[PDB]
């Protein structure tokens, strides 16, 4: 079990750690989060009490180094940094754990939610979507746009998700125009899976990371990306059976975890009705259709 | 974007454009089978592609053989249309290719857009106008060449005959759409209006009668009377 210590909490802020969150008051004696499960990526995020504008946060994996948070009063945000002196880190963390100044990552033992939301998400791949190579962690916020969004404006601060466009030369073989637009199997299997992602585990990882950025930061382009990657599978007549079963499980936990009050903005009516009721895979997502109909029947 | 009453004169500027109408591509007769079930029999069709500025009509005839062994023919008809429009543009020299293609039905937008991905600078637009191009098969010489075809075939016409020698393209298009609107609302009356007498003949190289200016005014008035009438007959007013 690992720890993200905090130099201090100088501004009132709601801190999130994965799907958990807690309020910290202005200059409260808060010095970080302990008992973080090793083996998963994590995200630590922030919403200032004063400015609900700009949720932001940091994807990280505690196996890749000792990370702490320090408020920067110039830039005005809580910043993730790496302590490279490992003894200074153990000493500082032990000092605070003894003074009981840390919140414990509150995982219930029965609870596999975070695992199920991040099964295929890997840090190395997150770092390629969020390009900032001097750091082992990755910053994301509400306002960041995607590579595809910048094509339709600062390239350093973008989300480089894989570009998916159903009306593109990449998606449509000359002479198979009708075939490939109504059945996207060519584009999913040859172009994306075989060509770009190499395997379905990388495809799923990008889709899970897209969803998590949409949910935690209200990042619009991430939501677009999530929906697109679902639609591409649902609109392929030919999808490996293991991918369909795995997708059903993925979506199921995403829909389970989504805040009930955010469904109106995070869920695309058209994509979901199409996927569940019209597409080739309308009968292949039993768990996802069942929770969608029982929780968000309004959308359908 | 879409084309409507407000941007109507754009049709007659100097940017090459084509209307495409697919309403006569997939045509059937519905009949009873010996077992008392219903079956369709396809008949020849056509794509109505029209330059509204010059009157050039590229009438791509759709032979029934193209439906043989195919499923979901109404969907396929839309993609066949787009495939034939795309082949048409590629056959034209660059300076003759349209800068816009306007589709008369919105269901053609995706099939055409996908078939024209090679032409990013050709704008595919819908329209809000209720244009009467479906009535093109009420034009005898067009009906005739579609029904007589024994293979796929493209035939080129000028649907304005020689009108542009005397009137503008805006007026020629107004005449054309009044005539077609009439033919669609009451084909028999419309056809009676045009040719019951023979001292105003259709030249061998034309589609419509050789009316004088003064006869076109009378004709045009008779078609409006017809259209307003059928519209009362239809709503009783
Ligand atoms: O890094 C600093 C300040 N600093 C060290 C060297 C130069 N400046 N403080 C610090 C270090 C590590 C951790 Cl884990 C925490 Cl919570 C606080």
């Amino acid at each position: 079990m690992n720890t993200v210590p905090f130099t201090s909490a100088p501004i009132e802020v709601t801190i999130g750690i994965d799907q958990y969150s807690f309020n910290v008051k202005e200059n409260q004696p808060f010095h970080g989060i302990k008992d973080i499960p090793i083996g998963h990526v994590h995200v630590i995020h922030f919403q200032h009490a004063d400015n609900s504008s700009m949720r932001y946060g940091y994807w990280f994996d505690c196996r890749m180094g000792n990370f702490y948070i320090q408020y920067d009063p110039k830039d005005g945000l809580y910043k993730m940094m790496e302590e490279r002196d490992g003894a200074k880190f153990e000493n500082i963390v032990h000092n605070f754990k003894e003074r009981q100044m840390m919140v414990s990552y509150p995982k219930i033992d029965e609870d596999d939610t975070w695992y199920n939301l991040t099964e295929f998400v890997q840090m190395d791949k997150i770092r390629k979507i969020v390009r900032k190579d001097e750091n082992q962690f990755s910053y994301v916020d509400s306002s960041m746009t995607t590579v595809q969004e910048n094509e339709l404006s600062d390239p350093a601060h973008s989300l480089n998700y894989t570009v998916i466009n159903f009306k593109s030369r990449e998606a449509i073989r000359p002479g198979h125009e009708m075939e490939d637009f109504l059945d996207k199997s060519y584009y999913l299997n040859t172009v994306m899976l075989q060509g770009i992602f190499k395997n379905s585990s990388n495809y799923f990882g990008e889709l899970q990371f897209a969803f998590l950025n949409a949910m935690f930061f209200g990042n619009y382009g991430s939501s677009l990306q999530w929906h697109a990657m679902i639609e591409l599978i649902c609109s392929s007549a030919t999808v490996p059976k293991h991918m369909l079963d795995k997708l059903d499980e993925i979506l199921y936990y995403q829909i389970k975890t989504l805040p009930e009050q955010y469904s109106d903005i995070l869920l695309n009516e058209r994509v979901w009705n199409i996927c569940l009721y019209s597409s080739f895979q309308k009968n292949s997502l039993h768990n996802t259709e069942k929770i969608m109909e029982n929780k968000y029947p309004e959308l359908l | 974007g879409a084309m409507n009453s407000s941007n109507y004169a754009e049709l007659f500027n100097n940017d090459i454009k084509l209307f495409v109408d697919d309403t006569n591509v997939y045509r059937v007769t519905v009949h009873k089978t010996f077992e008392g079930n219903v079956a369709t029999k396809a008949i020849n069709g056509c794509i109505f592609t029209l330059n509204p500025k010059t009157g050039h009509l590229f009438l791509k005839i759709i032979h029934t053989s193209v439906w043989a062994g195919q499923k979901r023919l109404s969907q396929l008809a839309k993609w066949k249309t787009a495939e034939e429009v795309s082949a048409l543009v590629r056959s034209l020299p660059k300076e003759e290719q349209p800068k816009q293609i306007i589709v008369t039905r919105k269901a053609m937008l995706d099939p055409l857009e996908v078939h024209m991905l090679d032409f990013p600078n050709i704008a595919i637009r819908p329209t809000e106008l209720r244009l009467p191009f479906s009535a093109a098969m009420s034009i005898d010489k067009l009906s005739d060449v579609v029904m007589k075809a024994t293979e796929p075939q493209m035939v080129l016409f000028n649907i304005y005959d020689d009108w542009l020698d005397r009137i503008s393209s805006y007026t020629a298009f107004s005449r054309l759409t009044l005539l077609l609107r009439a033919l669609k609302t009451n084909e028999e009356s419309a056809k009676m209006i045009l040719l019951s007498d023979p001292t105003i003949t259709i030249k061998s190289y034309h589609l419509w009668p050789s009316f004088t200016d003064e006869q076109w005014i009378t004709i045009e008035s008779q078609m409006r009377d017809l259209i307003l009438t059928e519209y009362g007959r239809k709503y009783n007013v």
